[PDB]
């Protein structure tokens, strides 16, 4: 739960366990279409760890 | 104890034989205009269709005087300018990097987990 | 106030083409207290080599190590002849004196030294451009001759005597006596053990002034490959390369302020081929690095140094690590960073490596 | 992370054959060497097993003392090309400098 | 334009550059100051105004050294408040390029006593280095980030001091006036101040620097110091358009400004300046001297924004090529430690992570396939809204984008939120996107791209204009040649830059023309203010103006001949220029031994291709930019009045 609300807020911070490249692009994604964007990429990755 | 000898430090502050291989050769010319002007043993042979790679690059070892200008320039992009020592060894660059076993290291709990 | 500093001061102005001739100057400082317990300690050291005779090899090599630690003015002098006979096997006759305060005492030595490796193998020396670590031995045969001028003397010829005809263990236990104070741990830190010496002869013979007691030893250095003395046996003895005298003036003034070091040298062997026209700063001696990690160990130190490389004019360094800080166009600075760890590594005992690779 | 390590032109490690005698009669003068130029090594079982994993790329100069021709296993159905072994591939560096000017 | 390289310099030296070009620049300052005195101190007429100073006279102002109060009386004491503070910065300045000089040549020997102090070794300003630092930074930057740090809060609290003191501004916590900018003075110094010793006590880390990199340094500090610039830039047009700046930048409308080059009192061709001079012919105004300066009001002129403009590009323009220099300085030392054979041995995630060439290509082409995305996007949503303004194809501006304002969760950002704040943020995203394209492969592709390393070649020299023809062309491959294209690119987003804030419609290439449903954006978009005229006819409105100057013409024209001449160098005709050159030669040595005995031995010289490239891309930036400052010193020239419905 705690990696889920830290993506929300923090969503590269969320996909740290992901590649660096990854992780980039999560945090361009919070550059630009802050949250909605960004918050979409964390669920889609994490979802597809599970 | 106290006699010393004495010093004052003030740190405180207080043979060659280059040759090309036409096979890698791209023909860039890099290494020609190294060679010294009237040597100029370095010349350019031609195929045809420029741009399907005919062009290439050939040291007339009879022309060269071994001052060693093409090969230390480290201009060759190809690796067909070589060095063959007095011994005998082909060395395609001044250094090669050292060969090297890598792996990704991704931390476990803090930095790039997994 | 109370910070450890050690600053350094590395200069290295080589010799161009075949010529390994290297002058190296060396200033440094370090705020720590020494090791020894008897301070302040004082030395000066001086280090001249001629070649006598280019054909048979032989150099003649005097040195002279001053000294006062605790005021005692020790001075030792020695001037050998070290030739070449095969690959492994050196010839040094030699004279010196030692004094010792007030006392004093001369030696006279026809000394052979056989350096055998362990290994001689091809596929070794084929595929490691840099071998390092070569296992070996090194057998000294010594025959000195000192004057007995002195009543401690034939005080000491008389002891010495009685033991070795009286006591069984002398060659074992002469170890002991001889590697004073922390020698003994040193020579396990460096992968060195010395075998039980072969005392082949101790007599007294008339001489020029008066009895001379000779004694003719044998014994073997064995190193596992970090002894400097076995692995670059070749290496350490550059005579074929020595055109000129060669000198090394060093000296270091070490009291409880602090440790004061100032060397100036210019030597063969400095720079040694590497393969692919790559001359090299010859591997470092392993030996200082880990003896003198047996004192570095003992305090913190912040790292001052710079390393100043002047290659000869067309010379380019084409691997530098730690990387050369700056260049005026033939001087390659290291200074800070990666070579200050460095500095620190060996500093403390490392023996890492700092590669130079120059070629033209 | 291995084009970064050794020379990058090169995916495989090269291996050139500078020199080789008949005067040993065995070939096992045939002396490779990288194009780093620091290990005179030999044709040995475990070089062939990297030749043959791709890992090396043995490769000869036409500009030398001759290697051995014919007398190191050659294949000439074709244009010359040298093999240590039919299932080995010494491809050779063709060196075009005595034909033009 | 290599012999001040950070390899031919030690960090002596570099401190006494930096040194002496802080002096330098403080001259600079002080021509700057001395330029702004409208009345000299003696009572005569002073200089006019120039942008070096009206760009500077806004903070002047508020710091009260400069007032905007018109009368002869007070002027004449900012003249001399001027006067005084320009030679505080001389005398400062000449002792600040001493010790640059000291510094640069090592002389580091006090004129007193003689003491030659160590770079290495040195106690800082005497006892105050025992109480804080303890001993100096023995080596090593990293030991040295936090007594920067402990300098930079000195120099906070000095200026608190200074503007407490001497400019009368004491420490207030409210931010609606300088005196805040004085007690944060006082903040950040501590703040800089702890942090220093926390950065003294414990060294950060990061290898890669601190060994050999004071162009790895460089560029990294670069690269940070030129978004410094931007956040810069786009807080200065925050801030200056803020009502708490309105004392400082707002009352420039209400000023007039008599500015060099500026319309000039015409006379007729039958004119004698003597006496009275109106017999001889008529001057075009009366009232003023024959060949004066006009005076031009700000409010038509909208100086506010048109200074705020000044400076906000001025900082974007320098933050946009530092973070492209440190990214290509970056590139050089990757260059460097890629040949060498350190890249391996970097142990740190920023070389460390892309060391991988798959990440590289992953990255580069995720970067690739959002800039085709965005351009593709933004140039649609301009192209469709042209072709419905024009009424081309039978569209009509129902068709355009209108509705497509920012979401009401990002129109805090804008003003007036329409299309053409949505355009310039996917533009500004798009811009960045291509220019990150080149920067990336600086950053990786500096030694071998994926190409390359199944092409079997490696990029060595960092600045090989090309390796041939080979493969069908090798044109422009080194890393300095994407600096240039990353340049050249960066100029797409930073003219978006400059017509956003110069007032323009950027939505649409056509706003304003005369033509079709072009002047209906107002009604259908509901737009408050009326922006400039669109892409293609922002052009043409700027150049009313900017042909009304003689001053700005000239930059027209000469900007224009500077750009067109990079061509001459960019496109591929070195090889022609060599041939011609060689004809040039022997046309002159025959030429001129038959025209005159003497013989010439003197040849026609042609740039290499890399030396081509470089000044081709300083050229095709220089005509460009010193155009967009005609852009920007044109005027605002964006009005709050909405224009009615064509019909
Ligand atoms: C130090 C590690 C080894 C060692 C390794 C070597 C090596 C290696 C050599 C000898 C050699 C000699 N050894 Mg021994 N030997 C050691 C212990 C001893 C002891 C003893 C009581 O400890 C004795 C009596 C001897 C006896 C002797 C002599 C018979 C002989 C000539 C010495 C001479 O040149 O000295 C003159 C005195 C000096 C040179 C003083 C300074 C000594 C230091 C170690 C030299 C440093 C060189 C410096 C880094 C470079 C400077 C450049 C200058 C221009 C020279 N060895 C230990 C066990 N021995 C040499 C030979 O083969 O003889 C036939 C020889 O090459
Ligand atoms: C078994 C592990 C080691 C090894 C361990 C030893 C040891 C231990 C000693 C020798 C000894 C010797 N070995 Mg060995 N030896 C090795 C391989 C070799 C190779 C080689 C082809 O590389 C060679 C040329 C030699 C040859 C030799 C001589 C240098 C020497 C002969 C002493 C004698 O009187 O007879 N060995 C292998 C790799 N060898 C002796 C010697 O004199 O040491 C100095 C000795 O004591
Ligand atoms: C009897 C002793 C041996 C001998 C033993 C050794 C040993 C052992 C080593 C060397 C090493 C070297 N020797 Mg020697 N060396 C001998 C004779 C010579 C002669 C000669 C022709 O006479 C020459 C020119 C040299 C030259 C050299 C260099 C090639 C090399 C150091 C390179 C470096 O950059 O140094 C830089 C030099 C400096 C930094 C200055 C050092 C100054 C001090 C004063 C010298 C060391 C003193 C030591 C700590 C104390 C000795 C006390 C003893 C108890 C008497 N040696 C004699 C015959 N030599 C070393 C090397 O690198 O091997 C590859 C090494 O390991
Ligand atoms: C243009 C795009 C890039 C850029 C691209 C390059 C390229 C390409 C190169 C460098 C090079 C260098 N750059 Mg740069 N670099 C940029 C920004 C910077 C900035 C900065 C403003 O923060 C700095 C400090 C540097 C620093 C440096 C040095 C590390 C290095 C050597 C410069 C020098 O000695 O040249 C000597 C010449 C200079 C002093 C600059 C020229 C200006 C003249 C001398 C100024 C005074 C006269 C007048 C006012 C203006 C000129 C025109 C007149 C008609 C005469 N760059 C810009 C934004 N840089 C070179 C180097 O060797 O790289 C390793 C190199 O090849
Ligand atoms: C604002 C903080 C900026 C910065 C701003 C500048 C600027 C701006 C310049 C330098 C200059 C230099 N910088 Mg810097 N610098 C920063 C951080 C660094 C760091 C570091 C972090 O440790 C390093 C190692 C360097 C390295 C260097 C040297 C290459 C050079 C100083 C040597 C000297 O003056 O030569 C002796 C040379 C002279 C004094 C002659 C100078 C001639 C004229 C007056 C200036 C030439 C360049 C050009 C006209 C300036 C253009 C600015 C543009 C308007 C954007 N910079 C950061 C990124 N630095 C100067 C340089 O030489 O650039 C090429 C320079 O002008
Ligand atoms: C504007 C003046 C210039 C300058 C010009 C000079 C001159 C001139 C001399 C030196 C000397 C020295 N400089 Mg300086 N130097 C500058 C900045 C630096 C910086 C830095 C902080 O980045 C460094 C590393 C140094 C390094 C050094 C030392 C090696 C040496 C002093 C030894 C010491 O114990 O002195 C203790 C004090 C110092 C470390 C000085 C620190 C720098 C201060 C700011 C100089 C101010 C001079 C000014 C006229 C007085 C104004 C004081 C007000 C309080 C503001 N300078 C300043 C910015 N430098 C001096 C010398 O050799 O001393 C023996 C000397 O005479
Ligand atoms: C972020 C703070 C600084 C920064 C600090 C540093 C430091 C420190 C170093 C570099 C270095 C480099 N920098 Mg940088 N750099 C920044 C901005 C940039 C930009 C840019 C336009 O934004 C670019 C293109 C570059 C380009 C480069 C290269 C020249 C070089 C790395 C080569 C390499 O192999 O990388 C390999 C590829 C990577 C490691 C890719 C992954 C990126 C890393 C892990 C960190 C950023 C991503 C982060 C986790 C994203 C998610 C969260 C968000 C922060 C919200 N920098 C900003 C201004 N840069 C190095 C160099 O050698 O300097 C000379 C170096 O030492
Ligand atoms: C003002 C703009 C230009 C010129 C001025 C000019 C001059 C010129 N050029 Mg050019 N050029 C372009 C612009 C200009 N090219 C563009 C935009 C392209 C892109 C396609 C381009 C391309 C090629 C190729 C491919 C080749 C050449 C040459 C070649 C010449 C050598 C001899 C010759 O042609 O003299 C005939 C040309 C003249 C002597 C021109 C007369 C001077 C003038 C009235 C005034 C000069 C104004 C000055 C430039 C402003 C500032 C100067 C000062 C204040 C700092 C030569 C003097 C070549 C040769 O060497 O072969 C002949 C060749 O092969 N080009
Ligand atoms: C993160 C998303 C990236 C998009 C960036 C937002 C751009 C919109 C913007 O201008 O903000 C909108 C704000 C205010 O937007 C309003 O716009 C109006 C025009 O219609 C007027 O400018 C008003 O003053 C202003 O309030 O404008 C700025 O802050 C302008 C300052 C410069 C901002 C752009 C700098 C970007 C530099 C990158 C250059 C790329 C080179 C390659
Ligand atoms: C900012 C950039 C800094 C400087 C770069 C700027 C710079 O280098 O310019 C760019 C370019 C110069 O490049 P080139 O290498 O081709 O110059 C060769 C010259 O010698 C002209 O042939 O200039 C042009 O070609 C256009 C202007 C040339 C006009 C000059 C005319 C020269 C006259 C020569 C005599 C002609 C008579 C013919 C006799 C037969
Ligand atoms: S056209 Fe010019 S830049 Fe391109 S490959 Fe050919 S020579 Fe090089
Ligand atoms: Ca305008």
């Amino acid at each position: 739960i705690r990696r889920l609300i830290l993506a929300f807020i923090l969503p590269p911070a969320a996909v740290m366990n992901k590649e660096a490249g990854t992780i980039m692009l999560t945090g361009i994604l919070t550059l630009w279409g802050w949250i909605p964007g960004v918050v979409a990429a964390l669920i889609m990755i994490s979802k597809e760890q599970s | 104890e106290p006699v010393e000898n004495k010093n004052q430090a003030p740190a405180p502050g207080a043979k060659k034989h280059y040759f090309i291989i036409e096979n890698l050769c791209v023909g860039c010319g890099l290494c020609l205009d190294k060679c010294p002007p009237k040597v100029n043993a370095i010349g350019y042979k031609f195929y045809g269709d420029v741009q399907e790679g005919g062009f290439r690059c050939y040291i007339d070892q009879a022309a060269c005087i071994s001052c060693s200008a093409c090969f230390s320039g480290d201009e060759c992009p190809s690796g067909a300018l070589i060095e063959v020592l007095p011994d005998g060894e082909v060395l395609d660059f001044s250094y090669t990097p050292p060969e090297r076993l890598d792996f990704d290291l991704r931390f476990l709990h803090r930095f790039h987990r997994e | 106030n109370d910070v450890t500093t050690a600053h350094s001061d590395y200069e290295i102005v080589l010799e161009g083409g075949s010529s390994s001739w290297g002058k190296v100057k060396a200033r440094a400082k370090v705020n720590a207290p020494p090791a020894s317990p008897l301070l302040p300690a004082d030395c000066d050291v001086k280090l001249n080599v001629k070649p006598l005779d280019p054909a048979k090899g032989f150099v003649r090599i005097s040195a002279v190590f001053e000294s006062i630690v605790d005021s005692t003015k020790n001075k030792l002098t020695i001037e050998a002849d070290i030739a070449n006979e095969t690959k492994e096997r050196r010839i040094s006759v030699g004279e010196g004196m030692v004094s010792v305060g007030d006392f004093s005492h001369t030696f006279s030595f026809e000394g052979s030294v056989v350096n055998l490796f362990y290994y001689r193998s091809d596929a070794v020396r084929r595929n490691v451009p840099n071998p390092i670590y070569m296992q070996g031995r090194q057998f000294h045969d010594i025959l000195m001759k000192v004057p007995l001028d002195n009543n401690d003397l034939i005080d000491t010829w008389e002891g010495t005597v009685k033991a070795i005809g009286s006591t069984g263990a002398f060659n074992d236990w002469i170890r002991d006596f001889w590697f004073i104070g922390p020698a003994f741990t040193a020579l396990n830190e460096g992968g060195q053990r010395i075998s039980r010496i072969e005392v082949n002869g101790l007599n007294t013979e008339s001489g020029p002034k008066g009895p001379v007691g000779v004694s003719r030893w044998r014994f073997s250095h064995g190193g596992s490959g970090m002894v400097d003395s076995i692995s670059r046996w070749a290496e350490l003895f550059p005579s074929d390369k020595l055109n000129r005298p060669a000198q090394v003036e060093a000296g270091f003034r070490s009291d409880s302020q602090g440790i004061e070091v100032k060397v100036d040298g210019e030597f063969p062997g400095v720079s040694v081929d590497a393969g692919g026209g790559l001359r090299r700063i010859l591997n470092h001696p392993l030996i200082p690095l880990v003896h003198h990690g047996m004192v570095g160990k003992f305090n913190n130190f912040n790292v001052d140094a710079q390393l100043k490389v002047v290659l000869p004019k067309g010379y380019k360094i084409r691997y530098a690590a730690p990387q050369y800080r700056s260049q005026n166009l033939e001087e390659y600075r290291w200074s800070g960073g990666a070579y200050a760890r460095w500095v620190e590594h060996v500093c403390k005992g490392g023996v890492g490596q700092f590669e130079i690779l120059y070629a033209q | 992370s291995g084009p970064w390590s050794g020379n990058a032109v090169h995916k495989a490690e090269k291996y050139f054959i500078t020199s080789a005698k008949r005067d040993r009669d065995g070939k096992l003068q045939i002396e490779l060497v990288p194009a780093s130029g620091r290990r005179k090594l030999s044709p040995t079982p475990e070089m062939i097993r990297r030749l043959i994993d791709g890992e090396i790329e043995i490769y000869i100069l036409t500009t030398q003392p001759d290697i051995a021709i014919d007398m190191n296993k050659e294949i000439i159905d074709m244009e010359n090309r040298y093999v240590i072994d039919f299932d080995k591939r010494g491809v050779k560096w063709t060196m075009r400098e005595i034909p033009v000017f | 334009y290599q012999i001040f390289d950070t390899e031919k310099l030690d960090d002596e030296q570099v401190v006494g550059g930096h040194l002496a070009l802080l002096g330098v620049l403080g001259f600079i300052m002080g021509i700057y100051y001395i330029s702004g005195i409208q009345v000299f101190p003696w009572g005569a007429p002073g200089f006019h105004d120039n942008w070096f100073y009206l760009t500077i006279k806004p903070r002047m102002v508020s710091l009260g050294i400069d007032t905007y109060s018109t009368k002869t009386a007070d002027l004449e004491a900012a003249g001399a408040r001027l006067l005084g503070w320009a030679a505080f910065h001389f005398l400062v300045g000449s002792v600040l390029i001493f010790g640059g000089w000291r510094h640069w040549t090592h002389n580091l020997t006090n004129p007193f006593t003689g003491r030659c102090g160590n770079f290495r070794d040195f106690r800082f300003l005497g006892k105050f280095g025992d109480v804080v630092f303890n001993g100096t930074s023995a080596k090593s930057y990293k030991e040295a980030l936090g007594p920067h740090a402990v300098y930079m809060s000195l120099l906070f609290l000095g200026w608190g001091i200074v503007m407490w003191a001497i400019l009368g501004f004491a420490p207030i916590p409210d931010f609606q006036t300088i005196n805040s900018e004085t007690f944060m003075s006082f903040v950040f110094a501590v703040i800089f101040f702890a942090l220093g010793i926390y950065w003294w006590n414990n060294p950060p880390n990061a290898a890669i620097h601190l060994n050999d990199d004071m162009k790895a340094a460089f560029s990294v500090h670069l690269t940070a110091i030129g978004y410094i610039n931007i956040a810069l830039g786009c807080i200065a047009f925050v801030a200056f358009q803020q009502p708490s700046f309105a004392p400082y930048y707002k009352e420039l409308d209400k000023l007039v400004f008599y500015l060099y080059g500026e319309p000039f009192n015409r006379v007729s061709f039958n004119f004698v300046e003597q006496g009275g001079k109106v017999i001889s012919g008529a001057k075009e105004f009366a009232d003023f001297p024959a060949y004066a300066i006009l005076p031009k009001s700000g409010e038509a002129f909208g100086m506010a924004r048109v200074v705020t403009n000044l400076i906000v590009f001025n900082h974007i323009i320098c933050g946009v090529l530092y973070v492209f220099a440190g990214v290509y300085h970056g590139g050089q030392y990757l260059l460097k430690i890629q040949l060498n054979g350190m890249y391996n041995q970097i142990k740190s995630i920023w070389i460390t992570k892309g060391r991988d060439q798959e990440v590289q290509v992953k990255i580069l082409g995720t970067v690739m396939a959002l800039c085709f995305a965005t351009m593709l996007s933004v140039y649609a949503v301009i192209v469709w809204n042209t072709i419905c303004e024009l009424n081309i194809f039978g569209t009509n501006i129902t068709m355009s984008f209108y509705w497509l304002k920012p979401l009401p969760i990002f129109q805090w950002m804008f003003a007036d939120p329409s299309i053409n704040d949505w355009v310039m943020a996917h533009v500004i995203t798009a811009g960045s996107l291509f220019s990150l394209i080149a920067l990336v492969r600086i950053a990786f592709f500096a030694h071998t791209s994926p190409l390359w390393d199944d092409l079997g070649l490696k990029k060595n020299s960092y600045s090989f204009p090309c390796l041939g023809p080979v493969y069908g062309g090798t044109c422009g491959v080194s890393i300095q040649d994407q600096l240039w294209f990353a340049m050249l690119w960066g100029i797409k987003g930073l003219s978006a830059v400059c017509w956003y804030i110069d007032g323009a419609w950027i939505a649409s290439m056509m706003y304003g023309v005369p033509a079709a449903d072009a002047k209906a954006w107002d009604s259908i978009a509901h737009l408050h203010h009326h922006y400039t005229s669109g892409i293609f006819y922002y052009f043409w409105t700027e150049t009313v103006t900017i042909f009304s100057s003689s001053h700005l013409s000239t930059i027209l024209m000469i900007g224009h001949l500077v750009w067109f001449i990079s061509f001459a160098v960019w496109f591929e005709d070195r090889g022609s220029r060599l041939e011609g050159a060689d004809i040039q030669t022997r046309t002159i040595r025959w030429l001129g031994k038959k025209f005159l005995n003497r013989d010439v031995n003197f040849r026609f010289p042609v740039l290499t291709i890399s030396d081509s490239k470089l000044a081709g891309t300083f050229l095709y930036f220089g005509g460009t930019f010193m155009l967009v400052f005609l852009f920007l010193a044109n005027g605002f020239y964006q009005t709050n009045s909405p224009l009615p419905p064509p019909v």
